């Protein structure tokens, strides 16, 4: 083995310590998909936790880190790149809570509450996300208490009991979102009512993930 | 008694058959490569050990009832009967810290080097501290005489039986313990149920299999030094055979009873 | 671009320890496997040592073995060889140079501008046939080298090293593994031969083409320069 | 008055070209390679496994030389290999970790990577410092990237999910000419050998030929009832074959201007991540999703062989120009290489 | 007026894809059927070279 030879693979083995350790950091470091409509405070969220493509945010909240990739600016079909997702931990979701009276801008047959839970039929009953659980957050509390007074949930649901009230209705979206989920065994859903306050949304955050990575730990582990 | 002998060497097929299986099908699926089952793979090498260079000769011995092999052979028997079966023992222990790194402080435990790294301390740890408890018996430090060979040496195994048997089984009922009350306290957080449920049962049966097949023999030992009175030899062996049958129960316990390793055993059937 | 400038030296009595810091300015420093090479005055070229990547593995030539020690520090981005022991003969001009090593890589491709170190007061032998020849620019001319050893290796490559040293200037690669060029040396100088006896071939000689030839092995270490042919317009 | 009056001419003129081709189709390519002798067992070992990467490789592809290899994998790096000797040659840390293609430039020279990002960034290799740096970060598509081939080192042509391949120039760093004809994601390249023509499939389950020279659509290939996601020509540069999620390969054909072949069989349903050729073009080496590589036979759809030593799906495998060996890039981290052993 | 734009795109399309002369197949498959037999000797995965020749040795 001639002396360029052996210099080659001297570099190759400079290369593959720094390969390894950037994984061992990419290993560490939480990565959580982000999807929602884009107008249904998605964007809220972002800002206060940091506080065309993918959008990358890292945080550090209490000694983790974590990394949200904001992939709603791609209008293409998702089956041909949710599939690089599979490796990750969990799934925030946005959806508004002011979205069930408002029609979506393109077709405005269907309305823009419906729109989401089809977004979030495909993302939860999806092949590649089996095992990772899913968070998800309900943006426009403050509004959505304003606006129900003056407009029922009746006008969203043929099927509602006409409670017309914020403690029974909002709990009631949340059980929607719950029953769309078809496996329960494998994958839960953690549900958050989004607040002005910076801290309370990454704290949720921060439990619901190491919560997550117990589930795959005991998995692994077999106590499950 | 040939027909006690019958039913000890069905036991050596059990435990083959069980170890065997385990220890290949981690190796071909990579699902089956995680960082817990290679400690399980120790537990289950360590368990073909006793089947294989421990278990015939304890066997052998029964039937003839006195040691007909040489004295040097003897030792060496003694040698891999003690460390062989405290490395099962500090491999549950190992599995017990493993199992706890993973709910206490789930971070070092979902990093895939720093794990790696872990399970080659442990198994390194498990192994160097069986070899180094039964080093002193190789050399000769067992008082037996030529014609029938058992450990005669009382002050030897007293301090040999706490490092092997009793300090594990301190640090592994207490961790077990403590991974119950997360998953106690867990689970009264939620309900304010499957995986929980499952969860706890499986922590009794784990505690429960070990209690009912190690700790019996280890308890007469220090018993029949206190008390100062006769036991019969009977009694001895029995409870070693007990401790044995672990090994046979030590597959089905820790790799069956998860959904993953289900799947293999359907492929080899 | 890319500079090596290199200082230290220039008056040490003989037994005394200078140390040498090459300052490596205008690359990633970390990546590149660092060669001092010796000149005495009006004489070849000495491999002194090398540093790979990283620190790894560090090969010394028989002659300076025990008495030389040569360091790297990465972040600060310095070369520093620590000469130790110096006798008459360690008097040369000490050149830092740059080496990479991949497939089609060309080390020794820059090179340092050197610092003179005074004093007061087995291997593949390179040897060439001819050492001076008076030629005019516009002809071609081939300078020959021939190995002791055969520089053909088993993967199929044979690493012989054609290097251009102009007087009052740093050395140059200009060809790398007796076939390709290095980056910024024109097309006219092409390199052949088979097995041992390898020839360096100019299509047509010019202004700046003249200086001292060399043909450094890489075989194996220690890295032989042959006493170079100089050139004369 | 003008939407279907329009609407009724696309139908017929659609209606008027398949009648053409049925009317060329007097035979099929299943006639004229029964005479030939059949290809047998072609049993590839694995010379070399790859391997240093710790996440999904997406796409890999060959040198012009045919020993160094590019690799686009999850973790944000950009390995060059060597498949002789099985050392790392360079390792690029990305800017992002979502690389969906790369290629190797026809020279050596440069290395273009392009993802979920939207930019393929096109890296320097042979540079004067250490380091490899990005010469240019090509800007200026919608949706993700899927292929990013090399016709020179000054154009790069380009496949997006914005249902738009796009000329770009390397000196510039902007489109020179923009292929707007799918109304599906595109997800495949191949240049043709000459460099005039490429064919690039849809999720429209279509693939269309664009010369580069104009920068229209010359043909239209239909067929498939899936989305299409890699296509390679036979090295003629006159036929494609496309990989679709129906576990059907089809050999397209450019002069007969349709189909030639169906490459299909009952136990395989999953999709064709990747599609090959060899050098003579005998062998059609396509890989499955199902986690192996089978080796067709171009001319009679017979599967010769089955490179089943990947753990996870094999997502970009490639052949060399000499046609040596077949390396198949898979999501277990391991690049093996596969040749065939006399 | 979107509609009418891009529908007159494809009508124009069509028309210029169908003016495009095309041979028959069988003309068509015996020239593919060509190009392997001449290059069969060439390739390598085709024909298995020898270890020697081979540059991937174990
Ligand atoms: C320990 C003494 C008190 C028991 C003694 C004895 O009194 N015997 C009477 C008849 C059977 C025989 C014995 O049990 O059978 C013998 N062997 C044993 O009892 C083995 C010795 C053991 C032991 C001794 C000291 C420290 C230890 N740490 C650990 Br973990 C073990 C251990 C495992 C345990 N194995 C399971 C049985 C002979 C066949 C070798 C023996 O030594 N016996």
């Amino acid at each position: 083995l001639s002396a360029e030879d052996k210099a080659a693979v001297e570099r190759s083995k400079m290369i593959d310590r720094n390969l390894r350790e950037d994984g061992e950091k990419a290993a560490r470091e939480v990565k959580l998909l982000l999807l929602g409509a884009g107008e249904s405070g998605k964007n809220t969220i972002v800002k206060q936790m940091k506080i065309t493509g993918i959008v990358e945010t890292h945080f550090t909240f209490k000694d983790l880190h974590f990394k949200m990739f904001d992939v709603g600016a791609q209008r293409s079909e998702r089956k041909k790149w949710i599939h690089c997702f599979e490796g990750v931990t969990a799934i925030i979701f946005c959806v508004a809570l002011s979205d069930y009276d408002l029609v979506l801008a393109e077709d405005e047959e269907m309305n823009r509450m419906h729109a989401s839970m089809k977004l979030f039929d495909s993302i939860c009953n999806n092949k590649w996300f089996t095992d990772t659980s899913i968070i998800l957050f309900l943006n426009k509390k403050d509004l959505f208490e304003e606006k129900i007074k003056k407009s029922p949930l009746t006008i969203c649901y043929p099927e509602y009991a006409g409670s017309n009230t914020y403690e029974e209705a909002a709990a009631y979206i949340q059980c929607q979102f719950e029953d769309l989920n078809k496996r329960k065994d494998t994958k839960e859903i953690y549900t958050h009512f989004t607040c002005s306050t910076d801290t309370k949304n990454v704290q949720f955050v921060f439990d619901a993930v190491t919560d997550v990575i117990i589930k795959n730990n005991l998995k692994d582990c077999g106590l499950f | 008694y040939n027909y006690y002998a019958t039913l000890l060497t069905l036991l050596i097929a059990v435990i083959v058959f069980g170890n065997v299986l385990v220890c290949m099908a981690v190796s071909r699926e990579k699902a089956l490569q995680t960082t817990t089952n290679y400690l399980i793979v120790s537990l289950a090498v360590a368990d073909l050990l006793v089947a294989t260079l421990v278990m015939p000769w304890v066997v052998y011995l029964e039937v003839v009832g006195e040691w007909k092999f040489s004295r040097i052979h003897c030792d060496i028997f003694v040698t891999l009967d003690v460390m062989m079966c405290t490395a099962s023992i500090l491999n549950l222990c190992a599995i017990s810290i493993d199992r706890y790194t993973a709910v206490a402080m789930p971070m070092l435990y979902n990093t895939r080097y720093s794990s790696k790294r872990r399970v080659t301390v442990m198994i390194s740890i498990v192994w160097v501290l069986s070899f180094t408890i039964s080093c002193p018996l190789l050399f000769g430090l067992n008082n037996a005489d030529q014609n029938e060979c058992i450990i005669a040496n009382p002050a030897f195994v007293v301090y040999s039986s706490i490092v092997s048997f009793y300090v594990p089984f301190i640090v592994t009922l207490l961790v077990y313990i403590k991974i119950y009350i997360v998953l106690r306290r867990r689970r009264k957080r939620v309900n304010t149920q499957q995986k929980e449920k499952k969860a706890t049962q499986m922590l009794a049966i784990v505690l429960g299999v070990f209690i009912i097949c190690w700790l019996p023999f280890f308890i007469t030992h220090i018993l029949n030094i206190h008390c100062d009175c006769n036991i019969p030899p009977v009694l001895y062996s029995a409870f070693t055979w007990l401790g044995y049958v672990n090994s046979a129960v030590n597959p089905i316990i820790y790799t069956t009873f998860n959904i993953e390793f289900r799947k293999a055993f359907l492929k080899i059937l | 671009d890319v500079q090596l400038v290199e200082s230290g030296g220039g008056l040490v009595q003989p037994g005394g320890s200078r140390k040498l810091s090459c300052s490596a300015s205008g690359f990633a420093f970390s990546s590149f496997g660092m060669h001092w090479v010796r000149q005495a005055p009006e004489k070849g070229l000495e491999w002194v040592a090398y540093i790979s990547s990283g620190s790894g593995t560090i090969y010394y030539a028989d002659t300076v073995k025990g008495r030389f020690t040569i360091s790297r520090d990465d972040p600060k981005n310095t070369l520093f060889l620590q000469m130790t022991s110096l006798r008459s003969e360690d008097t040369a001009m000490y050149y830092c140079v740059r080496s990479i090593y991949y497939y089609g890589s060309s080390p020794f491709d820059f090179w340092g501008q050197g610092t003179t170190l005074t004093v007061s007061s087995s291997d593949i032998v390179m040897t060439q046939a001819t050492s001076s020849v008076p030629v005019t620019p516009g002809e071609s001319v081939s300078i020959s080298c021939r190995s002791s050893k055969s520089l053909l290796h088993s993967n199929g490559n044979t690493y012989l090293y054609w290097f251009l040293q102009r007087p009052g200037q740093s050395p140059q690669l200009l060809i790398y593994r007796m076939s390709n060029l290095a980056s910024g040396v024109p097309d006219r100088f092409s390199g052949s031969g088979s097995g041992t006896a390898f020839t360096l071939t100019i299509s047509r000689l010019e202004a700046e083409d003249v200086g001292v030839y060399y043909c450094m092995q890489h075989l194996e270490y220690p890295l032989t320069f042959g006493a170079g042919t100089k050139l004369e317009l | 008055s003008e939407l279907d009056q329009l609407r009724q001419e696309a139908e017929q003129l659609k209606n008027q070209i398949r009648d053409a081709r049925k009317a060329c189709a007097d035979a099929t390519l299943s006639q004229i390679t029964n005479n030939i002798d059949p290809v047998g067992r072609i049993q590839m070992r694995t010379r070399r496994t790859l391997r240093g990467h710790l996440a999904k490789i997406y796409a890999m592809h060959w040198g012009t030389d045919s020993r160094l290899l590019v690799s686009a994998s999850q973790d944000g790096k950009l390995i060059i290999w060597d498949s002789y000797t099985t050392n790392k040659v360079h390792a690029i840390p990305l800017r992002s970790s979502w690389v969906m293609t790369c290629a190797y430039a026809p020279s050596g020279n440069y290395v273009a990577c392009g993802g979920l990002d939207n930019i393929c960034s096109i890296y320097n290799l042979k540079t004067r410092e250490g380091n490899v740096r990005v010469s240019r970060e090509l800007a200026g598509h919608t949706g993700y990237l899927s292929c990013c081939r090399f016709l020179d080192d000054n154009q790069i042509v380009t496949s997006s999910g914005d249902t738009t391949c796009a000329l770009w120039d390397i000196e510039t760093g902007q489109q020179t000419t923009t292929f707007t004809g799918h109304t599906g994601d595109v997800m495949s390249l191949s240049l043709a050998p000459d460099t005039r023509l490429f064919v690039s499939g849809a999720c429209d389950a279509s693939a269309k030929l664009w010369d580069v020279r104009e920068g229209m659509c010359r043909q239209t290939f239909t067929g498939h009832e899936s989305d299409i996601n890699a296509i390679c020509f036979f090295p003629n540069g006159n036929a494609f074959a496309t990989g679709s999620d129906d576990a059907t390969c089809r050999l397209f054909d450019l002069r007969a201007d349709q189909e030639l072949m169906t490459y299909s069989h009952d136990n395989i349903i999953c999709g064709i991540t990747s599609v090959s050729f060899s050098k003579s073009g005998r062998l059609l080496l396509a890989g499955y999703d199902d986690f192996n590589c089978n080796v067709w036979d171009a001319l009679k759809a017979d599967r010769a062989g089955v490179l089943a030593g990947h753990d996870n799906r094999v997502s970009c495998l490639g052949v060399t120009d000499d046609g040596m060996a077949v390396a198949t890039g898979s999501w277990d981290s391991f690049l093996k290489i596969w040749n065939g052993s006399s | 007026t979107a509609s009418i734009a891009q529908a007159r795109k494809l009508v124009e399309q069509l028309k210029m894809e169908a003016n495009i002369d095309r041979i028959k197949v069988s003309k068509a498959a015996a020239d593919l059927m060509a190009y392997c037999e001449a290059h069969a000797k060439e390739d390598p995965l085709l024909t298995p070279v020898p270890a020697s020749e081979n540059p991937f040795r174990e």
